[PDB]
């Protein structure tokens, strides 16, 4: 879980067989490091001097860290703008709040967009999106095989009682798109 | 030949799109094969007023 990263963050996973490769870009990140603190004491005549370890914070701007991981089937990215890729094995990637790009690859993936505007690509196999009936759009791709978008899996909100009433969704995939608000905006629409 | 108007009342809270049709067709007693030129529809964009 890469939950801990800001807005300002990203990461990026790339699959090398059964390996990932996280590439994390940290801006501003905040850190702790350990140097030497210098505490000194004068005895009535030439001074004697200590130091010691001494853990502290600090931003030191521009990080970049790449982390590997081995036998993970599940990623969660952080606030930001991240772009997760997974294998041939069922994954389950969730991008959390930002404009994240969530690709599952082959197999049968659960695909969780989260906030923001997500493009999120399926692959082959039976894969599950799951949506929350928010503000924005998103672009969704569902590639071979049967693919499941469901809406069902988040209790509606007060606010959207109070706007919309007892009214969901108005989904056509002729056209290809789902409207989760209808006549009250005509941009948080989901194209599939 | 006859020429003439008809006027329509747009709603405030009018739900159309971003894009409207009409539809009109002719009819007679005569009951004869439909054509072209019996048939008739045009397209037009639509906006919506925001303040
Ligand atoms: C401005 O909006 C147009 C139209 O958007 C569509 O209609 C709106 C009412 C709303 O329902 C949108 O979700 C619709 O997509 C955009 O033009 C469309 O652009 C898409 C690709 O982005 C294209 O597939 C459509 O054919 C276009 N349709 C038309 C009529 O042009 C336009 O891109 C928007 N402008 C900007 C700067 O985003
Ligand atoms: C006119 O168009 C309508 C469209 O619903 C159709 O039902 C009707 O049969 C048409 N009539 C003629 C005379 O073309
Ligand atoms: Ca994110
Ligand atoms: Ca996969
Ligand atoms: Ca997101
Ligand atoms: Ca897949
Ligand atoms: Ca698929």
């Amino acid at each position: 879980s890469y939950a801990a990263l800001g807005r300002q963050d990203s990461i990026t996973v790339s699959a090398d067989g059964e390996r990932f490769n996280v590439r994390k870009q940290l801006n501003n990140a905040n850190v702790y490091r350990e140097g030497v603190a210098t505490q000194t004491t004068a005895y009535g005549k030439r001074t004697e001097n200590v130091q010691y370890r001494h853990v502290e914070l600090a931003r030191v701007g521009q990080l970049v860290e790449v982390d590997t991981l081995e036998h993970v089937q599940h990623i969660i990215g952080g606030a930001g703008n991240d772009s997760i890729t997974g294998n041939a094995h069922d994954n389950f990637l969730a991008g959390g709040s930002g404009d994240d790009r969530l690709d599952g690859g082959a197999g049968n993936d659960t695909l969780v967009g989260g906030e923001g505007q997500n493009t999120v690509i399926g692959g082959a196999g039976d894969d599950v999106f799951l949506q929350d009936l928010g503000v924005w759009s998103n672009q969704l791709d569902g590639g071979a095989g049967v693919d499941t978008v469901k809406y069902n899996v988040h209790q509606p909100s007060e606010e959207r009682l109070e706007r919309m009433g007892d009214t969901g969704i108005h989904a056509d995939l002729q056209k290809g798109t789902v409207e989760k608000w209808p006549a009250l905006n005509l941009f948080s629409v989901d194209h599939v | 030949e006859v020429t003439f108007n008809i006027t329509f009342d747009v709603d405030s809270k009018a739900s159309l799109g971003n894009k409207l049709l009409l539809k009109a067709n002719v009819t007679s007693e005569n009951n004869m094969p439909r054509t072209n030129k019996t048939e008739f529809q045009l397209e037009l964009p639509v906006k919506y007023a925001v303040y």
